[PDB]
């Protein structure tokens, strides 16, 4: 249910 | 501690929804408010798998919502330490996350209530409500960095408050916060700097208040539609931004516009959005908003 | 023998002019600080400074007792006064 | 990147041996500093420094959000391998 | 606040004696100590007409005894703040002030209880309980100012321990403190440096142990008898120093000699003065006293 | 009751 997929591991580029 | 609450005067009704490493349920609660024999509130927890990460963030949350007091934040009510499961309880937000709301709206929607999209002076409403929230924040010196329809939440009588305070930090020091290493960041509401350089400024919330403004003249359809992260991350680095919805009232239109100015300096502050929209708001505005407030020196 | 006798303390220096000055040299004049009166916090001090030329602003716990805290920064200045 | 990682720094130092070290060279190593965590409170720090040749103790709220605090110590640092 | 105790648990029974700026009281204090019922205690009191400098004294008293856990110092048990007057619940000493008790044993004392002067070995035993009790607040990084027969209290058991912190103050940043305006000062008690400098350090209580010492032998009897305290002022000021009472034992007169050096660091330290009598206690010492505890390290 | 008499008001010397 929760919007996980709003989130993407990353780091500045 | 002064916050601390007897597990005994805790009751867990129902299961409102999952979070991302815990659960949230509705409960009552006994003499939490003074004045208040039982009080129907809101509760999060961990899992028990829940790595010490998450833990931490999850008493993030608790934590900074011990200094604020404003109807336009959630607000904290108790917390329950002493031995596990740990429960922050704070106020229930009778209609949930704005997202959600804004869906049931959609005339398809299978759950739609009974009432046709938001209203111009509806919307004008919630983003005032949003911007009060943001501004009490900024002014305490915290940057949210998570601000979006989801985390914003909707109350019995539909006033819009700023929600879900796990990637806030204290800004007291710098103005700024920067994230070096890698982490999971809500990309589609940032802005181009933070995707950048990893700096998060009340300048960069205003991005994600821009998207907001976009959420809620859309119906929460999913931003940047098609693209993928990676093509998103590019795509607003280089200086893009998401398209008008349908019939997207052109006041509205001008908001998103000052919001997703390239430059951070170029965007208008929170309170400056209020500013905007004081005059074509709710009466009772004035004796909430943190806007009209005393502590607004 | 009081705060308000240091050289380095500036009462209710605003936050934004007390960046200013320890920034106006840019990181030639890294380390340099002053001392305020907290502009949200009432009571409390804030200890401005130049961190390579970024400013920065940390809380403290100030203004009896601080007899040695006040020692301590009056050595810091002494080392900032010899450059 | 964290407390162990600066060289004014000293972990588990005594008291007793901070004083010595800052106060080797007498009222010349005025200003010359150490941190370290306290023998008494335990979990806190204690910044032991050189004032004009006299040894001072002052207990410190050290040990996340301490990282400006480092930079500020290290600043003073700075100053001070200067000498 | 966490030593705050309901006025309602406290209730006074008797007066056991009038202080400079209050009166003591014996009483009894329910849950006071977790595993009691009701504990009898000693309750001290401020007068109304108290200064504000002597209300400050009170409370510093109480204030430094909050983190004091020694069996050879008056312990602290529960402050009342809630509304005046204020209250200081600490342990009762069943026998009053050493002072007190040490004129009881003269011969011609019309209360004398019912036995002689003490012993060589009581006397050792005394001043180890003593100097056990001072190395502790030396350990602590805090200095007495006013060690002194009349602050040196009695338990039921005979155990003597350290009492009255009211002018104590804590050093622990410059292992001194100073005092540079006029103020009451137990000048009969002072070391040289105190009386000329207004430095007071551990050496300076070390020198008023001596006169304890020379107290306990020669049965209270009033220091530098004869003198004005502005005699007493030159008279120390300049390298003198009271004589041996009569009979006293050659081995505390040795003490005694070691606590009147005229430089600070040529007098001992209370560590090194309850090593030197560590072989010649009651069995139940290393049980009790700080020396031998892990916390000595 | 007390022993007032064991202080007196004073500053330093020198
Ligand atoms: N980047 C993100 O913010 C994560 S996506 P999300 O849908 O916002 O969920 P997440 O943050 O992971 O969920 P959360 O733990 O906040 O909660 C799960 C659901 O519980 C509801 N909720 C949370 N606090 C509430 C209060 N005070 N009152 C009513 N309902 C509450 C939300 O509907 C959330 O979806
Ligand atoms: N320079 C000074 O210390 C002041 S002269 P003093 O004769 O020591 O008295 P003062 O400090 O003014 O008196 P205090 O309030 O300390 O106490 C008065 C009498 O009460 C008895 N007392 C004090 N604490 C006690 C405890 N914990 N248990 C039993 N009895 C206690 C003493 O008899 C003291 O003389
Ligand atoms: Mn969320
Ligand atoms: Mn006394």
């Amino acid at each position: 249910l929760p919007a996980t997929g709003d989130f993407m591991n990353m780091s500045p580029v | 501690d002064e916050w601390e609450v007897s597990r005994e005067k805790i009751t867990l009704l129902r299961e409102l929804g999952q979070g991302s490493f815990g659960m949230v349920y509705e409960g009552n609660a006994r003499d939490i408010i003074k004045g208040e024999a039982e009080t129907r509130v809101a509760v999060k927890t961990v899992n028990e798998s829940a790595s010490l990460r998450e833990r931490i963030e999850f008493l993030n949350e608790a934590s900074v919502m011990k200094g604020f007091t404003c109807h336009h934040v959630v607000r904290l009510l108790g917390v329950v330490s002493k031995g596990q499961p740990t429960l922050v309880v704070m106020e229930l937000m009778a209609h949930g996350d704005l997202k959600s709301y804004l869906r049931s709206l959609r005339p398809e929607a299978e759950n739609n209530p009974g009432r046709p999209p938001p209203t111009l002076q509806e919307m004008i409403q919630m983003a005032a409500e949003i911007a009060d929230g943001m501004a009490y924040l900024n002014a305490k010196k915290f940057v949210h960095r998570d601000l979006a329809a989801r985390n914003c939440m909707v109350a019995h009588d539909f006033t819009v408050k700023i929600g879900d305070f796990g990637m806030t930090r204290d800004i007291y020091e710098t103005d700024y916060y920067r994230k070096g290493g890698k982490g999971l960041l809500p990309v589609r509401w940032m802005a181009p700097e933070s995707l950048k350089d990893g700096v998060f400024t009340t300048s960069s919330d205003m991005w994600s208040f821009g998207v907001v403004l976009w959420e809620i003249t859309s119906l929460a359809e999913q931003p940047y539609q098609g693209l993928s992260n990676e093509q998103v991350l590019k795509f607003v680095m280089d200086g893009g931004y998401l398209d008008q919805p349908d019939n997207c009232p052109e006041r509205v239109t001008d908001l998103m516009r000052m919001c997703w100015q390239f430059n951070p300096n170029m965007r208008p502050t929170f309170l400056e959005i209020v500013n905007l929209l004081k005059d074509d708001l709710h009466p009772s505005f004035p004796e909430v908003s943190f806007f009209h407030s005393e502590e607004n020196k | 023998l009081e705060l308000s006798d240091y050289p380095w303390f500036h009462g209710t220096l605003s936050r934004v002019k007390a960046a200013q000055l320890v920034l106006a040299g840019g990181p030639r004049s890294h380390g340099l600080f002053v001392i305020r009166q907290s502009e949200t916090r009432p009571g409390e001090c804030v200890l401005t400074f130049n961190f390579q030329g970024k400013a920065k602003h940390l809380r403290l716990s100030l203004n009896g007792q601080c007899h040695v805290q006040h020692l301590w920064f009056q050595s810091v200045f002494d080392m900032l006064r010899h450059f």
